[PDB]
RNA sequence: AAACUUUCAACAACGGAUCUCUUGGUUCUCGCAUCGAUGAAGAACGCAGCGAAAUGCGAUACGUAAUGUGAAUUGCAGAAUUCCGUGAAUCAUCGAAUCUUUGAACGCACAUUGCGCCCCUUGGUAUUCCAGGGGGCAUGCCUGUUUGAGCGUCAUUU
RNA sequence: CUAGCGAAACCACAGCCAAGGGAACGGGCUUGGCAGAAUCAGCGGGGAAAGAAGACCCUGUUGAGCUUGACUCUAGUUUGA
RNA sequence: GAUGGGGUCUUAUGGCUGGAAGAGGCCAGCACCUUUGCUGGCUCCGGUGCGCUUGUGACGGCCCGUGAAAAUCCACAGGAAGGAAUAGUUUUCAUGCCAGGUCGUACUGAUAACCGCAGCAGGUCUCCAAGGUGAACAGCCUCUAGUUGAUAGAAUAAUGU
RNA sequence: AGGUCGGGUCGAACGGCCUCUAGUGCAGAUCUUGGUGGUAGUAGCAAAUAUUCAAAUGAGAACUUUGAAGACUGAAGUGGGGAAAGGUUCCACGUCAACAGCAGUUGGACGUGGGUUAGUCGAUCCUAAGAGAUGGGGAAGCUCCGUUUCAAAGGCCUGAUUUUAUGCAGGCCACCAUCGAAAGGGAAUCCGGUUAAGAUUCCGGAACCUGGAUAUGGAUUCUUCACGGUAACGUAACUGAA
RNA sequence: UAUUGGCGAGAGACCGAUAGCGAACAAGUACAGUGAUGGAAAGAUGAAAAGAACUUUGAAAAGAGAGUGAAAAAGUACGU
RNA sequence: UUGACCUCAAAUCAGGUAGGAGUACCCGCUGAACUUAAGCAUAUCAAUAAGCGGAGGAAAAGAAACCAACCGGGAUUGCCU
């Protein structure tokens, strides 16, 4: 909603900061196992349930 | 009409976030959390909920203080330098 | 590089405060450059030096308070020992070694004797 | 336009601008950005020039 | 079998009385000293309708004998009581319609 | 007769079986006793030159101090004196600190980053108003202190 | 019908009939009739077509809902000490 | 204690003035890589109504239905106390000074932003509502605004809807 | 039952025999997990009246953009705003591997950034239905009842004092936690302009409310706390505690 | 004397990635549900990235060569 | 009048303590049913699971109001029986 609480807006801000791909220099580290962001979230496919 | 057209009438959340567990299990009318029992003093736990106990027991978090008591015991709760 | 705690420990608290506020000035001056330049690794040394100065200040003030409360009961709870709640609530060595005079008389009269057995 | 700690109010913002830059501030309007930080629009009096002091800070 | 309807009535969940539009409990004045040793005079300020009740109520105003104030009792209006009427309540009150002998 | 259908072989596909691996699990045995109102476990939100997560940490924020080792870290950039030294390191150790907002959670609340009160101090021509800074204000119970209440009750009065 | 995109049900193996016998109604077995690649659009005879371990009936020393003068109790209430 | 004559008041509302034409709107002319302007005018006076929508007023009808509470603010009764003369007393009159924190604020609100496993013909609360026909926010056509989205092409058999 | 050799592939461990041991041999269980077929390039992608022409971009245009034409929603709209809900979908730049059940140069997609400004709009305050501590009383107990109750339940103004702090001087007061409405109640803001995306919030102008300080003018007074009007009442003011 | 928890160790005629704890991996994670709860899948290039410079076709993805490597019958869709 | 005593209060009085977590084991309370009896009700499952309260490194128990019947033994706990 537009008139929202600060707790909800803070969780929304954290989700906006988390919604990003990998920094591609991480695939260059030795003994790297991470290929992509498996915890990626889109607003059309899954809801935060908050 | 008990299915798809009734699912369109669902826009009033029964549960919101609990302050103790951040869960979205805090019932807004009962004013109680369904998972941690807030605002009760004791944490909701059940021996039939062994998996839930395993999910929320000690060690599933940071242990900001309890990590170090073993080292302090091994050194004998020493002081100074 | 940064500052050194052993050479900061020689100074007074006013010099430490001046050092701290100019270090904060430099931290702001590097934060305004971090947006212009791609990378600015110099900011971490200033951040850790601020942390070191704050640590030294806290240690000096805490030692002053310890020497103020020296040699008396009821020192503050953050300054007295932490060990554990149970160990803090346990009996002292004195209170544990307290015995009645009857047991003391019995222990003096008949202590466990040291003896061997062949002849 | 400054980025401001989330615990600061307009009084603290105004006082700290007056201390750190020796500028008299007309008014302060703050918001909380969608990334979780706080932004402050600080309008100075007509005597001072924000353009004159911005490059004095080191950015323009 | 289930719990039947008259058995459910005693829990008082949805079977409580709807008391939003009621003026208060219609009680007599307390038997303090004046009503048992003499009389006291009040005045009917207004005769009003009470929701959920077939009889009209009457707001009688007395003076407090011990403090400078006005007390307002709610009587059930007797047939013939009008506004502005003086009600006399007590042992020495005269036998008239509205009195509390 | 081709095409098509079926069977077999080679090569190529599909898919992930088999084989060989293994910083993981499971079971047994031995030793030890160590959470918390001096604020635990847990949670939320943040913190890196370039990080989303895990791990670490708390506005001193992948950490500070102390001690030891003794020249790294590393994907890149950067820094060099940090290199015959009170001294590198995402090192080890850890006895000093910091420890946001919470949480048994403790000023009152809380689907609110809501609403107060007291002390000290600073500024606004201010005991009262506003604002900043610091420090506090829960309940039950124990010991003691002080102030009291009760023809419960004693003595002493005039 | 064409360009592009493109499932599902179902599937022992499959798929021409007559009679016989047969678990007494065969696509396969026996005896006959016959039988020629590959197919397209329809169609509803058959595939005892598909959909569900028949819901009717019976059995189970399997239940459950309900009823009562079934058996055994019981909350409550009543009477005495 | 009518009608009548003369007055008093509430200021919903409306009128004039200020705000305020300097704004905004409609035009004309001069211009120029250009920031692009600059300069002129005009913005006036009315009328109508079982009209639509909405607000309000005075009434009337209905009830075995008579149709919230508190915070908050003001007034009155009272007469406590304080009060002037070389001086005061007043800040419900006017002017003048300072400050007004915290959180939200974007966007959709649905034949694509919500819920239905989905970019689902379903469901999901409410405000504004032009002209004509016509009793009519019916049906049909149009203006402002908004779309022109839903796999398409060619033929025109049966059986379908 | 199986065993052995040859050939090919492969790259790191493995076998014969005598014994021991077992989570030891699969075709079925409408078996479990995973994968793959025929059906089959098949059913189908047919509601919501409808699209067409040229140019541009681009490797590529039935579908993108612009223009033109034709239409529709038809103000109980396919319009303009909001509530719940969602949470960055908003806007810009780049972009087409996947998604948009055709396509795609386009997009609510992908990548990178920007954006939400309030004394006056709301929340905050009040209380409603109701929820719910405390004093108490139940209950082995988790906890239950009850919300003014079998409570010793507190705070308000004036000051006085000017070791002075705020006690003592006094005086008044008896409600008796708190939570509960973004549609109830409620102090106060409008116009014009402005951005890619914000506005009753920003800029300009013009106001208003609350709280606090306060000085000047005005008013009133020697009849101390105003006058006028028959009156309804009037005014710039024109003490007023419990 | 007990001890399926915690801390620290040592072991096994145990299992060897559909097994073994649900979890050998950013696992009580992703995700579902209003909620209590439910709850996965997923290991292996090569000794070393030496991860294919460069030419050519293509709008591009890629292909064909060339090249690295013991081996591309190891090309980040990677052991067999 | 003054000073005690008793009882009961109030203090952001001085100094303390309790809560909660974990719970494999330990001390209690509470407390089933599936099941078996080839049915089923006592019984059994079981003085168990779930629920609640309370501890430690162990806890509990423990130095006889004991066992015995013998030529008597001699706190408690655990093993073999
Ligand atoms: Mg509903
Ligand atoms: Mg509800
Ligand atoms: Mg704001
Ligand atoms: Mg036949
Ligand atoms: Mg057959
Ligand atoms: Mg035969
Ligand atoms: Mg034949
Ligand atoms: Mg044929
Ligand atoms: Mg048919
Ligand atoms: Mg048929
Ligand atoms: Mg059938
Ligand atoms: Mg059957
Ligand atoms: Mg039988
Ligand atoms: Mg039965
Ligand atoms: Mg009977
Ligand atoms: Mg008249
Ligand atoms: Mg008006
Ligand atoms: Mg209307
Ligand atoms: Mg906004
Ligand atoms: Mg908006
Ligand atoms: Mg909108
Ligand atoms: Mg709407
Ligand atoms: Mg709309
Ligand atoms: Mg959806
Ligand atoms: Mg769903
Ligand atoms: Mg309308
Ligand atoms: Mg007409
Ligand atoms: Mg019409
Ligand atoms: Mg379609
Ligand atoms: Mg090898
Ligand atoms: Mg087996
Ligand atoms: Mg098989
Ligand atoms: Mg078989
Ligand atoms: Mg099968
Ligand atoms: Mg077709
Ligand atoms: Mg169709
Ligand atoms: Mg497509
Ligand atoms: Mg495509
Ligand atoms: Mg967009
Ligand atoms: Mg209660
Ligand atoms: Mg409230
Ligand atoms: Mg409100
Ligand atoms: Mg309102
Ligand atoms: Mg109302
Ligand atoms: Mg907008
Ligand atoms: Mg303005
Ligand atoms: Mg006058
Ligand atoms: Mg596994
Ligand atoms: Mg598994
Ligand atoms: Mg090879
Ligand atoms: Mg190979
Ligand atoms: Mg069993
Ligand atoms: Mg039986
Ligand atoms: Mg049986
Ligand atoms: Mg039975
Ligand atoms: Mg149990
Ligand atoms: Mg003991
Ligand atoms: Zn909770």
């Amino acid at each position: 909603a537009a008139q929202k609480s600060f707790r909800i807006k803070q969780k929304m801000a954290k989700a906006k900061k988390q919604n990003r791909p990998l920094p591609q220099w991480i695939r260059l580290r030795t003994n790297n196992t991470i290929r992509y962001n498996a915890k990626r979230r889109n607003w059309r496919r899954t809801k935060m349930n908050i | 009409g008990k299915g798809t057209p009734s699912f369109g009438k669902r826009h009033n959340k029964s549960h919101t976030l609990c302050n103790r567990c951040g869960r979205r299990s805090f019932h807004v009318q009962k004013k109680t959390c369904s998972s941690c029992g807030y605002p009760a003093a004791k944490t909701r736990s059940y021996n039939w909920g062994a998996k839930a106990k395993r999910r929320h027991t000690t060690g599933t978090g940071r242990m900001r203080y309890l990590k170090h008591v073993s080292r302090r015991f091994k050194n004998g709760f020493q002081t100074g330098s | 590089a940064g500052v050194k705690a052993y050479e900061l420990r020689t100074k007074s608290k006013e010099q430490l405060a001046s050092q701290l506020v100019d270090l904060k000035k430099e931290l702001a001056e590097l934060k305004v450059q971090k947006l212009s330049r791609p990378s600015l690794p110099k900011i971490k040394t200033v951040r850790k030096s601020i942390a070191c100065v704050l640590t030294v200040i806290n240690e000096q003030q805490r030692e002053a308070v310890r020497q103020l409360y020296k040699g008396k009961k009821y020192q503050p709870k953050d300054l007295r020992a932490k060990k554990t709640r149970a160990l803090r609530r346990a009996l002292t060595k004195f209170e544990a070694s307290q015995v009645t005079e009857k047991q003391r008389k019995k222990q003096i009269a008949f202590p466990q004797r040291k003896y061997a057995i062949k002849a | 336009v400054f980025q401001v700690s989330m615990k600061a109010n307009k009084y603290q913002i105004k006082k700290a601008v007056k201390e750190l830059y020796e500028v008299d501030v007309l008014k302060v309007n703050t918001l909380v950005r969608p990334n979780g930080t706080k932004k402050a629009y600080v309008r100075l009096t007509a005597d001072y020039d924000a353009l004159d002091i911005a490059n004095r800070i080191g950015y323009i | 079998g289930r719990v039947i309807r008259n058995q459910r009535k005693g829990a008082g969940s949805i079977f409580t009385s709807h008391t939003r539009l009621r003026q208060g409990a219609a009680k007599l004045r307390t038997l303090d000293y004046a009503e048992r040793h003499g009389y006291i005079r009040g005045i009917v300020k207004q005769i009003v309708h009470d929701s959920g009740r077939g009889a009209p109520l009457a707001k009688v105003v007395f003076r407090d004998p011990y403090k400078y104030r006005l007390r307002e009792e709610i009587f059930i209006a007797n047939e013939g009581v009008h506004t502005g009427q003086f009600i006399y309540a007590g042992k020495k009150a005269s036998l008239n319609v509205g009195n509390v002998l």
